């Protein structure tokens, strides 16, 4: 318990844990978004292909 | 049998009509002149303008020419790839007659 | 190894840094793509809203 | 290894790379985001253009 600097060990194991719960709610909304978008993006061909045609 | 045929037709006309009338039909496509649009004549689109209604019981109906006939050419000058406004011009120019080559597609 | 642990862990330090500030770029950029989108969307709005009972021009009401 | 540090640390290495791994993805996801938002406004943009000046034109004959 004497090598190393000991406790930036824990403190490091302690951020790069909260870092992966982030990357999980990131990834997530990521995800929320790219359907956020596609439902745009169909919207948008109706008032696409449609229009006068 | 459902595979994909096409009827490529090509028939030609002529329509005359007394200035108390019209040939009995609303052409339809894109403008030019000075385009940034798409050449290319596959298969598919014909021709830049179209009949995109002829009038039941008039000229243009009184002469086989149907709706969706593609314009393929305006008594000579071939209007495939000529805009509308131009086309139209012409078919305006020989007055109460009008000589015309259209193609019919049955899907 | 004992050298060798400390070299490790520092070098952790630097990386999990760089991870930190990797992390606040990217929860960014992600909030600059939901609000861009959003946008689209309330133009897009605007735009599906004339369609479906046209309104252009003359004697538009 | 037989040391709680010397583990600790060694396991930190390992869930460091794997944090760098899902950032390389996540910056490649945002990445593709971007793009594929950009071109829907390019659609969105043109739906525009077309709503202004058609280029497709109607003459009754």
């Amino acid at each position: 318990m004497e090598k190393s600097l000991v406790d930036t060990v824990y403190a490091l194991k302690d951020e790069v844990q909260e870092l992966r719960q982030d990357n999980k709610k990131m990834k997530k909304s990521l995800e929320e978004e790219q359907r956020a978008r596609k439902d745009l993006e169909k919207l948008v061909r109706k008032v696409l292909k449609n229009m006068n045609d | 049998g459902s595979g994909s045929d096409y009827i490529i037709k090509e028939k030609t006309v002529l329509l005359q009509k007394k200035d108390s009338e019209g040939f009995g039909f609303v052409l339809r496509g894109a403008k030019a002149q000075t385009p940034i649009e798409e050449f290319t004549p596959t298969p598919a689109f014909p021709a830049l303008q179209y009949l995109e209604s002829v009038d039941e019981g008039g000229v243009a109906w009184r002469a086989g020419l149907r709706m969706g006939d593609f314009l393929i050419e305006v008594n000579g000058q071939n209007v495939v790839k000529v805009g509308h406004r131009q086309v139209v011009n012409m078919i305006r120019q020989g007055g109460n007659t009008l000589m015309v080559k259209v193609v019919m597609v049955t899907r």
